[PDB]
RNA sequence: UUGUUAAAACAAAUAAAAUAAAGUAUGAAUUAAUAUCAAAAUUUUAAUAAAAAUUAAAAAA
RNA sequence: AUAUAUUUAAUUUUUAUAAUUAAUAAUAAUUAAUAUAAGUACGCAAGGAUUGAUUAUUGAAAAAAGAAAGAAGAAUAUAAUUUA
C-alpha cells in the first residue's frame, strides 16, 4: 500500500464513523413519503413499490 | 468491619503481583511506588537480559533512587556498569535504520531514554532534596563519577552516531520547523557535574577539605 | 494598550511614594556616593527633604488609619503571595476527550443548538517537563483512554512503565505556569470545566484524500492569480517585471483534511460528571472517536476568561469532596446546564 | 443517497431482522457501511456476477475467487442462511428470484436449516491462499460452509485436491465412504 | 430499546411511561407489540405456544434460557 | 511474483542439481556470483485497431 | 483472541512485558514463565 | 527542449524509498508445520488441514 | 541555511551554556552547604501616570522552587462547593448601567430630580476598565 | 515555500472506536429525552409511521403578544418512540397559503399536539395532492 | 385533555416499580451458558442448601453470557468479571485473569428485607471464599459441591441500582407530597 | 575523478547540520590554536 | 439557467451525486550539445539573455 | 493546436511529547460604525454635538524519532453479540 499511499485516504480505526444520535434507516422507517420516492417517475421500483404501498394502506 | 465485593479467585504464592504500593491517597492519586529491593532488581537485571526487562528494572530503580544508601548505590551503579565498554560509544542503543529520506538515520530503542531518566533522577536525588550524601561519602561520589564518564554524558551525539565516519548532530542540532525536538539540547549531567566541581571547589573558600581529607589518595 | 516609555518612569509620574533601592533598605533618596570624589559637580546629594519626607508620612499615616477607604492602595506593599490562582498569570492544563455523539438541545428563550457530546474517559496527569529549568517553559501532560499493556507499543510501553502511571492511550501535553501543577497520577473529574465556560479545542479532521482543485477551495480554487510586479499606472513611460515563477502559496489540488484545526473560544453547554461528558453548541469536522484536546481560553474582547465578574476556576484542579458516590448519585441529577445565551 | 429497497411492500405482522436491507442487494461501495465492490462493467453487472457466483457457492459448496469478490460472495452466503434460517415462502419466493437454478434454491433450503440449526452467525468461511492467480497475481481466496460433516448432503469429502476428472464426484475421505448423496 | 447486558430501572421507568401512550395495549395482544420482538424471537415464543403479553410474562427463567442459548433468541431475555 | 524471480528459480534448480551431480555438498550452497548481460533481441511489428503499425 | 499473545507488547514474543511494573488497574496480566529456546530462535 | 540524461540522473531514482520498496526486499517466511513449504504469515494452504486450523 | 538559522543554530548551544554559567553562580551557595534560592528586589514603582494623564500598571510576578515543589509533591485541597456548583455568567455586566428610570423624583421628565448615585450615560459608555485605584475587575 | 497539509501525531491519529463500548451512550440519549419529559418541553410519544401519517395536529407557537396557532395534517413522522431526535412533517393551509413545517420536538416556545394517534390515509392522500398540486402551480408559474 | 394528560403520566411516573427485584448473589462460572443449561437446577438445591432456607426459597434468573472480548473493558457490564478487585488486592499492579463467563442472579422471597438479603449476600460470599480456598489448598457441603462439580468460581455482591429517579416535575408541574401520597395509595389499593 | 554525492545533509533531515569546532575533516587544524580576547568598548 | 408553446411539454449547456477506464504482466514513438546544470534577488553587457558580475544559500524520491 | 526543465500543490504510512530560531512591526493600519449614546450643547426658528463599550470580521499565522510486499474492513460501521 506504498503506492497508493499519498492518493488513498488512511485510518487508524478501520473506518468506523458511526454517530448513534444522527437518524438512521430503521429509525427513519418508510421514505415512501418522501416526495423523490412517490415521484420518481424514473425508477420501475419507486413506482411499482409506492403504488403497492399505497393501495395496501387504503385497503386496510 | 467491611466486606468485600467479590470473592478473590486462589492464586499461588509465586504468581502474586507484590512489590509495589499506590500512594497515600487512591482515591485521588493512583501513582504506583516500587518498594523491590536493589539486590532483586539487580538479580532481574543480570538474569532477564531482555530489553523490557531492562527498561524494567532501571525505572524501578530510578523511582527507588531516593532513599536508598551508599552501599546499595554503589551496587546499583556496580551492576549497571556492565554492559558499556570505554572504547566504544558510550550509550548507543541504535535499533532502528530509517532511510526515508536520502540518507539514513538511526532511532534507539527505550533504554536510552531509561538511562537517561534514571540519571536524572539521581540528579534530583543527589543535588535537590540530599545535597550532604556526596560530601559524607567520597566513595559514592567516585563511583557516579566514574559511571558518568563510562557512559559518555558530555557528547551525546555518540548516542545517535553509528558509524564514526560520520558523526551524529540528533541532540546539538534542532530546527524550529519541528525537527529534534524532544532529542535535542539534553541536560543530562550538567547539574550533577557543576554540582561536583562546585563540592570539588568548595575547599579555596573553606580553607580546609572537607572531601578531600575524608577520601583518600 | 496605553503606551509608556520607560523613560517616563521617574518620581514625578510615579502614582505611590518612589522608592529607590539604597542596598538592602528602601529609601526616599537617590543612593548618595560613598566615594565623595564621584560627586557630579551640580548633583545635589540630598539626605533629608522635608517635602518628600510629608508626603510619604502623610501617605502612610492615611493607609494605616483609614483601611477601608485606602483598601485599593494596599497593593503597593504586600502583593499576592505565590500559589495563590492570579488573573492573569496563572493558566492551567486541560483535559483530553473523545467525541462521543451530536444531538440537538434548546435554551429557555427558543434558540436551537445542533449540540456534540465529548467524553473524557480516564484524565490522568501522567508527566511533568520543563527544558532547562527556564521561565514560562514547563508543561504537563495528561493522559487518557487507560489500556492494556498487550495494545500499546514496546517503545511507549516503557514510558509507561518508566512513569508509573496507569498506561493509557493518548497523552497531550498542555504549557502551564508553575503554581498550576498537579502531582503525577491525579485524576481529572469533568467538573474541572465549568458550564459557562470558554475552550479552545484541538482534534483532526476527516480524510478526504486527494481532491480537486475546484473541491479543495470552493469557488477560490478556479481563480488563482497574484501580481506583484510594477505597472504604469501612467503613460509616461515604460517598465514592467515580468513574473517568471509561480509565487509558493498557490492554490491547487492535493491532499484534504487530515489535519490539526483547531476552534478557539466555544462556550460550553452543559456538563455530566457521571459519565464524563461535555456538549458544545458548536458542529465539528471530526469523526467520531478522535481525541480532542480542550484548553481554556486566555482572554476574549480584551476581558480576561477568569475573573471575579464571571466566575473563579477549580485551580487548580477539582478534587470532588469525600463523602460523594458518584455510583449511588443518578444520572438525571449529575447535570449542569450553563445560564442562556443568545446568538443571533 | 435514500434506498428505495426500504419501500416495504406485503409488510408482515412482525418486523424483518434486517428491516432496511433486501437483504440479497448489498448495495456495494467503499465505505465500511457497505460491501466492498468487485470491479465490474456496471453495477448490474456486479449484481450478475454476485447471483452467478452466490448460485455456484450454493452448488458445489466452495468457491475460489480472486479479489474483493470474497467478502461480496461471503456475506450473500450469510444472508442466504438467513434466508434457509426464515423459511417463509416470501424468503423463498425472493431467493428463487435472486439466483439461477431453482434446484439450488431447494437444495439450499432442504439442507441448510439442518446445517445451520446451532449457529447465529459467520455461517461461511473465508481462507486467503497463498497462491495467486497467474494472470492477475491477484489473491485467491478459498470460500466453503463450516458445518460440513455433521448435516448436508456434502459429507466426509476431500477438497486438498480436486477429482480425477472435474465432471466425476469430488473425493471423498476413507473414513466416510459408506455414505449415499 | 437498545439496553445490553441488562436490564435498569432506567429501563423499566421508560417502558412504564410508554405504556400511557398506548391506550389499546390489552393484557392479552399478541406477543409482537413487546420490544426487541423479531421473526425469529417470536415464532420460537408460537412454537411453545405462547401468544399472549400474560403468558410471555409467566416464561419461566429455565423457559427463557433455553429459548435464548438452545433455540436461538437473541433479545429473549429483554422481551 | 517477479518473472526474472521465477527465470533464476529456475536456474537455481538446475545449478544445484548440477551441483549435487558433481558432488557438493547441499545445505552448504550459497550464491557466489550472479549476474546478466544483454544477449539475442527480435524485431516485432503489428497493426492495431483501425490500421496503425507498432514496433515492439 | 488467537493473534493476541497475554503479556507480550502487541503479540510479539521478543518484548515480553508481563511481571513487570507495568501498572495496570483494570486489565488483568498473566504471571511470567521462562519462554524456550525453540520459541524465540 | 527534452535532452538525453547522463548516467547520473539515471541512478537518483534508487536513492528514493519508491524504488527501494518496491523491487529490492526480501520476505518473512517461516516453515509450514503442516506442508513444510515457505509460508508467509497470513497467508495459507487449499489443503483441509491448513484450512481448518491456520499453521 | 539562512543567515539568521546559521546564527541561532550555531549560538543557541552558547546560550545555553552561559545559562549553565550563570547557573553555576547560584549552585556556588548550596556547594558551601548552605542551600539559599535566589532572591529578588521587590519594586514597588509599578503604579505609573502616563503623559497622557492615564493610570498604568506594571505586572511582576515571581516564581518560589519551595512553592513549586509542595505544590508538585501534595495535592490541592478540596474544591469549594458554591464554586464549582454556580455556573460561570456569559455575559460581561457593563461597569454603570444606564437605568433610565428612578422612582425617586416625582416628575420624572425632571432632569434635575434624579438621585446623583445613579451612574451617567457619559459613564456607562466610557466606563469599560476598572478606575484608577483599583486594577483588577 | 513548503507546507505540510497532513499529520501523523499519535495523539491525532488514535481513535477511540474500540472503547466505546464502555460509554451507555443510548442510555444518554433516553436520559435526555427523559429529562425533557420531565420538564415538558416535549410529551412522550409511541405511534407507527402508517397509524400518525394523516392525522389532525394543533401546533401553537407562543410569541407576545399573541401565540400563532396552526392547525394542520402530520405528512411524516420521522421517529416511531420519543427521542432527542424526533421530527415531525405537518402541512397547513390558511386562507390561499400552504405550508408545509418540520416541527421538531422539545422546543419550549412551540407546543404540538396531534389531536387523534389515528389516521385517515385517504385524508392523508388529499392533503397530499393538494399540496402537490399547489407545489407544481407555483414552479409552472415561477418558471 | 392536556390536564387529564399530564396526570395520568403523572400517575405512570409515581407507579411503583413491577417487576423489579433485588438479588442476593449473583454466581459466576467459566464454563458456557450451553454446559450450564443442563445443571441449572441442581444450583437453586445446592444454593438453598447452603443458605439453610427452605427448599423452593432460591430463585435464579435469566443466565448471562458475558460477551468475551479480545480487548478487555472493565465498565462495560457485559465484561468478564475477573478474579481480583482493587478493594481486595490494591497493592497489586494487575488484576488476576478472569474467573467468571456465565453469571446467574440470585433471588429470595419478596417479602425479605435489605437486611435480610445483604447478610445472605454477605454468608453467601464468605462462604463461596471459604470453598475456593479449601479447593486450592486440596486440589460434602453444599460449598465444596457448588465449587467442585458445577464448576462455580465467582461470586459477587451486586451494588443498588442506582439509575432509578423521583419525579420531582412532571409535564412542568411540581409534584406535591399530597398528590404523591394519593398517588401511592391508589396504587397500593390497586395492588391489594 | 572526485565525486560529490547529493544526497547531502539538509536542514530538514534529521541528521541535521555539524560543527566545525566539533569536526575531524582533514583540512581542519586544532593543535595550533590559542584563544585571544578583544574587548569592544569603543 | 435560458428560449418556444399552452392555461405542463420540448431543445441547449455546464457545476454538484453516481457509473467507469488497475498497484498485474507486454511494451513503443515525438525529443535528445552538454558539465552529478547555474534555488532566488540586485546590477549590467549588441535584441527573451538561462552571457557576465554582486548578494544570498538552494536537500532526496 | 505534443509527454519537457525551473517553480509550485501534496505524500514518504500511530512520532506518547508542537513551535524559546526563517514567516524581521500589523490578518486589517489594535478596529469599529451601531440602538442607548441626545427629542440633548450648538442654533431666532428650522433643525442639530463631540463620542466610545454590549449588537460585528478582531486567537492573526508553520504538529518532521522505532523494526512495513493481505482489505489500515476479516468488510452486511459491535474489535469477535452465544457460535458444530
Ligand atoms: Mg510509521
Ligand atoms: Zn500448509
Amino acid at each position: 500500500s506504498f503506492k497508493r499511499l499519498p492518493f488513498g485516504r488512511r485510518s487508524t480505526s478501520g473506518g468506523v464513523n458511526f454517530n448513534k444520535g444522527l437518524l438512521t434507516d430503521r429509525e427513519r422507517g418508510d421514505p415512501f413519503t418522501e416526495p423523490h420516492a412517490y415521484r420518481n417517475k424514473k425508477s420501475i421500483a419507486a413506482i411499482s413499490k409506492v403504488a403497492k404501498k399505497q393501495d395496501i394502506l387504503l385497503r386496510e | 468491619s467491611r466486606f468485600p465485593s467479590q470473592t478473590m479467585s486462589p492464586c499461588s504464592h509465586e504468581e502474586e503481583m507484590r512489590g509495589y504500593v499506590v500512594s497515600r491517597d487512591y482515591p485521588l492519586i493512583d501513582r504506583l511506588h516500587c518498594t523491590r529491593s536493589i539486590e532483586e532488581l539487580v538479580a532481574q537485571f543480570e538474569d532477564r537480559p531482555q530489553i523490557e526487562s531492562r527498561v524494567a528494572a532501571l525505572a524501578d530503580m530510578a523511582s527507588t533512587v531516593s532513599f536508598r544508601s551508599d552501599e546499595e548505590l554503589l551496587r546499583m551503579f556496580t551492576a549497571i556498569s556492565a554492559p558499556f565498554s570505554v572504547d566504544g560509544r558510550g550509550l548507543n542503543f541504535l535499533t532502528v535504520k530509517v532511510s526515508k529520506f536520502g540518507r539514513p538515520y538511526y532511532v534507539p530503542n527505550s533504554l536510552l531514554p531509561a538511562y537517561v531518566n534514571l540519571v536524572d533522577a539521581t540528579t534530583i536525588a543527589l543535588v535537590r532534596e540530599q545535597p550532604w550524601r556526596l560530601s559524607a561519602s567520597p566513595a559514592l561520589f567516585i563511583q557516579v563519577l566514574q559511571f558518568m564518564a563510562l557512559i559518555k554524558v558530555f557528547e551525546p551525539n555518540k548516542w545517535f552516531t553509528f558509524s564514526d565516519h560520520a558523526p551524529s548532530n540528533r541532540a546539538d542540532y534542532r530546527h524550529a520547523i519541528g525537527v529534534n525536538h524532544s532529542t535535542a539540547f539534553w541536560g543530562t549531567g550538567e547539574e550533577l557535574y557543576d554540582f561536583m566541581v562546585e563540592l570539588l571547589r568548595v575547599e579555596d573558600d573553606g580553607r580546609i577539605p572537607t572531601m578531600l581529607d575524608l577520601c583518600t589518595r | 494598550p496605553s503606551l509608556m516609555r520607560e523613560k517616563d518612569r521617574d518620581m514625578y509620574h510615579c502614582y505611590y511614594p518612589y522608592l529607590f533601592d539604597h542596598g538592602d533598605k528602601m529609601s526616599l533618596y537617590p543612593k548618595i556616593p560613598e566615594n565623595p570624589r564621584e560627586w557630579q559637580p551640580e548633583q545635589l546629594q540630598t539626605t533629608y527633604d522635608a517635602i518628600r519626607e510629608d508626603k510619604y508620612d502623610a501617605f502612610i499615616r492615611l493607609r494605616e488609619k483609614f483601611p477601608e477607604l485606602y483598601q485599593d492602595t494596599r497593593a503597593w506593599d504586600n502583593p499576592p503571595p505565590f500559589g495563590e490562582f492570579n488573573m492573569f498569570y496563572s493558566v492551567r492544563f486541560g483535559m483530553v476527550g473523545v467525541k462521543a455523539f451530536t444531538c440537538k438541545d434548546y435554551d429557555e428563550l427558543g434558540n436551537q443548538f445542533d449540540c456534540t457530546a465529548f467524553w473524557f474517559p480516564d484524565n490522568q496527569v501522567v508527566k511533568h517537563s520543563t527544558r532547562n529549568g527556564e521561565v514560562g517553559t514547563d508543561k504537563v501532560y495528561v493522559g487518557a483512554m487507560n489500556v492494556p499493556v498487550e495494545f500499546h507499543k514496546p517503545h511507549v510501553a516503557a514510558f509507561y512503565k518508566a512513569a508509573g502511571v496507569p498506561v493509557k492511550h493518548v497523552c497531550a501535553g498542555f504549557p502551564i505556569t508553575p503554581d498550576a501543577y498537579a502531582p503525577v497520577g491525579t485524576k481529572l473529574d469533568v467538573r474541572h470545566f465549568k458550564p459557562g465556560q470558554e475552550v479552545t479545542i484541538t482534534f483532526q479532521n476527516t480524510d478526504y484524500g486527494f481532491r480537486g482543485v475546484m473541491f479543495r477551495h470552493g469557488f477560490d480554487g478556479g481563480y488563482v492569480w497574484l501580481g506583484d510586479s510594477r505597472w504604469q499606472r501612467r503613460p509616461g513611460a515604460m517598465g514592467t517585471e515580468g513574473q517568471k515563477r509561480i509565487y509558493p502559496g498557490h492554490r491547487m489540488a492535493g491532499q484534504t483534511g487530515a489535519a490539526a484545526e483547531t476552534y478557539q473560544g466555544v462556550p460550553v453547554w452543559r456538563i455530566d460528571y457521571k459519565n464524563s461528558l461535555i456538549y458544545l453548541p458548536t458542529l465539528l469536522d471530526a469523526d467520531v472517536g478522535t481525541y480532542v484536546r480542550f484548553s481554556d481560553t486566555i482572554n476574549t474582547k480584551g476581558l480576561t476568561l477568569w475573573n471575579e465578574h464571571r466566575g473563579l476556576p477549580a485551580f487548580p484542579t477539582f478534587i470532588p469532596p469525600e463523602d460523594e458516590d458518584l455510583s449511588k448519585l443518578a444520572t438525571d441529577e449529575c447535570q449542569l446546564k450553563s445560564p442562556p445565551l443568545y446568538m443571533y | 443517497k435514500a434506498r428505495y429497497a426500504g419501500i416495504d411492500d406485503n409488510p408482515t405482522i412482525t418486523y424483518k431482522p434486517w428491516d432496511t436491507t433486501e437483504p440479497l442487494m448489498a448495495d456495494y461501495g467503499w465505505t465500511r457501511g457497505k460491501l466492498p465492490k468487485f470491479r465490474a462493467r456496471s453495477p448490474f453487472h456486479r449484481q450478475q456476477i454476485a447471483r452467478r457466483m452466490v448460485t455456484e457457492m450454493i452448488r458445489k459448496d466452495y468457491c475460489i475467487v480472486g479479489g474483493a469478490r470474497a467478502p461480496a460472495l461471503r456475506i450473500l452466503a450469510d444472508h442466504v442462511v438467513e434466508l434457509a434460517k426464515a423459511g417463509d415462502t416470501d424468503s423463498r419466493q425472493q431467493l428463487a428470484y435472486f439466483l439461477h437454478d431453482p434446484l439450488m434454491v431447494d437444495k439450499a433450503f432442504d439442507e441448510y436449516p439442518r446445517r445451520f440449526k446451532d449457529m447465529n452467525a459467520k455461517y461461511a468461511m473465508m481462507t486467503r491462499l497463498k497462491s495467486r492467480r497467474r494472470t492477475d497475481a491477484v489473491a485467491m481466496y478459498f470460500v466453503e460452509y463450516k458445518n460440513r460433516d455433521m448435516s448436508d448432503n456434502h459429507k466426509g469429502e476431500d477438497y486438498s485436491a480436486g477429482p480425477e476428472r472435474f465432471f466425476l464426484p469430488p473425493r471423498i475421505v476413507e473414513t466416510e465412504k459408506g455414505i449415499q448423496r | 430499546i437498545a439496553t445490553g447486558g441488562r436490564v435498569t430501572n432506567e429501563d423499566r421507568r421508560w417502558w412504564l411511561v410508554h405504556l400511557e401512550c398506548a391506550p389499546d395495549i390489552t393484557p392479552g395482544t399478541f406477543i409482537a407489540w413487546l420490544d426487541c420482538c423479531g421473526t425469529h424471537t417470536c415464532k420460537k415464543l408460537i412454537e411453545r405456544n405462547i401468544w399472549t403479553i400474560e403468558q410471555v410474562a409467566a416464561l419461566d427463567s429455565d423457559q427463557v434460557d433455553e429459548l435464548k442459548y438452545r433455540e436461538g433468541c437473541l433479545k429473549m431475555d429483554v422481551v | 511474483l517477479r518473472k526474472g524471480h521465477q527465470i533464476v528459480f529456475r536456474a537455481l534448480e538446475m545449478a544445484q542439481q548440477g551441483a549435487e551431480a558433481k558432488g557438493l555438498d547441499k545445505e552448504h550452497l550459497r550464491v557466489a556470483h550472479i549476474s546478466c548481460y544483454p544477449g539475442p533481441t527480435d524485431k516485432q511489428i503489428d497493426i492495431r485497431s483501425k490500421g496503425y503499425y507498432a514496433w515492439k | 483472541a488467537r493473534n493476541l499473545a497475554p503479556g507480550f507488547s502487541r503479540g510479539a514474543l521478543k518484548h515480553d512485558w508481563r511481571a513487570l511494573g507495568v501498572y495496570t488497574p483494570d486489565h488483568p496480566q498473566v504471571p511470567y514463565h521462562p519462554l524456550q529456546t525453540w520459541m524465540l530462535g | 527542449p527534452k535532452r538525453k540524461k547522463n548516467p547520473m540522473q539515471l541512478r537518483r531514482k534508487v536513492y528514493g524509498l519508491h524504488f527501494k520498496e518496491k523491487y529490492l526486499k526480501m520476505e518473512e517466511w517461516y516453515y509450514c508445520p503442516l506442508c513444510a513449504e515457505p509460508k508467509k504469515p497470513g497467508e495459507w494452504c487449499r489443503r483441509e488441514d491448513c484450512r481448518q486450523i491456520k499453521p | 541555511d539562512s543567515f539568521k538559522e546559521h546564527y541561532h543554530r550555531v549560538h543557541l548551544p552558547r546560550r545555553l551554556a552561559l545559562q549553565r554559567y550563570a547557573r553555576q553562580q547560584s549552585l556556588r551557595n548550596a556547594a558551601k552547604g548552605n542551600v539559599k534560592a535566589e532572591e529578588v528586589p521587590y519594586k514597588y514603582n509599578r503604579w505609573w501616570v502616563n503623559e497622557e494623564h492615564e493610570f498604568v500598571h506594571q505586572y511582576a510576578f515571581v516564581e518560589d522552587p519551595e512553592v513549586t515543589k509542595a505544590k508538585r509533591e501534595t495535592l490541592p485541597p478540596v474544591t469549594r462547593e458554591n464554586i464549582w456548583k454556580e455556573p460561570q455568567q456569559t455575559f460581561f455586566l457593563p461597569f454603570a448601567p444606564y437605568v433610565r428610570v428612578v422612582d425617586y423624583p416625582k416628575d420624572p421628565d425632571a432632569k434635575f430630580l434624579k438621585p446623583v448615585n445613579i451612574p451617567r450615560w457619559k459613564d456607562y459608555m466610557q466606563r469599560t476598565k476598572p478606575v484608577i485605584p483599583r486594577t483588577w475587575y | 515555500g513548503y507546507t505540510r497539509e497532513r499529520t501523523n501525531r499519535h495523539f491525532f491519529v488514535a481513535r477511540a472506536n474500540a472503547f466505546f463500548s464502555r460509554l451507555p451512550i443510548a442510555r444518554v440519549q433516553r436520559s435526555l429525552a427523559m429529562e425533557a419529559v420531565r420538564e415538558g418541553r416535549m410529551r412522550p410519544w409511541k405511534y407507527t409511521k402508517e397509524q400518525i401519517l394523516g392525522a389532525p395536529v394543533t401546533c401553537n407557537f407562543e410569541y407576545n403578544p399573541r401565540p400563532v396557532r396552526l392547525i394542520g395534517t402530520v405528512m411524516d413522522a420521522h421517529t416511531e418512540e420519543t427521542s432527542i431526535k424526533g421530527g415531525l412533517k405537518v402541512y397547513a393551509r390558511n386562507e390561499e397559503t400552504n405550508m408545509m413545517l418540520w416541527i421538531p420536538p422539545g422546543n419550549p416556545k412551540l407546543r404540538h399536539e396531534v389531536t387523534s394517534t389515528k389516521g385517515s390515509f385517504q385524508h392523508y392522500l388529499d392533503e397530499r395532492d393538494k399540496w402537490d398540486e399547489a407545489w407544481i402551480t407555483g414552479r409552472a408559474r415561477m418558471k | 385533555s392536556p390536564g387529564t394528560r399530564r396526570r395520568v403520566l403523572q400517575e405512570y411516573a409515581l407507579s411503583p416499580l413491577f417487576g423489579a427485584r433485588v438479588p442476593c448473589c449473583v454466581v459466576g462460572t467459566l464454563r458456557t451458558a450451553k454446559e450450564i443449561i443442563v445443571l441449572k437446577r441442581d444450583i437453586q438445591s445446592l444454593l438453598c442448601e447452603l443458605m439453610e432456607l427452605p427448599q423452593g426459597s432460591v430463585t435464579l434468573g435469566p443466565l448471562q453470557q458475558l460477551r468475551e472480548m479480545m480487548l478487555y473493558r472493565h465498565g462495560t457490564p457485559l465484561s468478564p468479571r475477573l478474579g481480583d478487585e482493587r478493594q481486595l488486592n490494591m497493592d497489586a499492579y494487575a488484576r488476576r485473569p478472569i474467573a467468571a463467563r456465565t453469571m446467574m442472579d440470585v433471588f429470595l422471597a419478596e417479602d425479605m428485607s435489605l437486611d435480610e438479603i445483604v447478610n445472605f449476600g454477605r454468608l453467601s460470599l464468605g462462604k463461596l471464599q471459604i470453598a475456593l480456598n479449601n479447593l486450592r489448598k486440596e486440589n460434602v457441603e453444599p460449598a465444596q459441591l457448588l465449587v467442585d462439580r458445577m464448576g462455580i468460581s465467582y461470586c459477587e455482591i451486586p451494588s443498588l441500582d442506582e439509575s432509578d429517579y423521583v419525579f420531582a416535575e412532571v409535564g412542568g408541574v411540581a409534584v406535591t407530597d399530597e398528590e404523591a401520597e394519593r398517588v401511592a395509595q391508589r396504587w397500593a389499593e390497586r395492588c391489594e | 575523478a572526485p565525486f560529490k554525492s547529493v544526497l547531502r545533509r539538509h536542514k530538514h533531515h534529521p541528521e541535521g547540520l555539524p560543527l566545525y569546532n566539533d569536526m575531524s575533516k582533514q583540512w581542519l587544524c586544532r593543535e595550533g590554536e590559542r584563544w585571544w580576547l578583544l574587548d569592544a568598548r569603543g
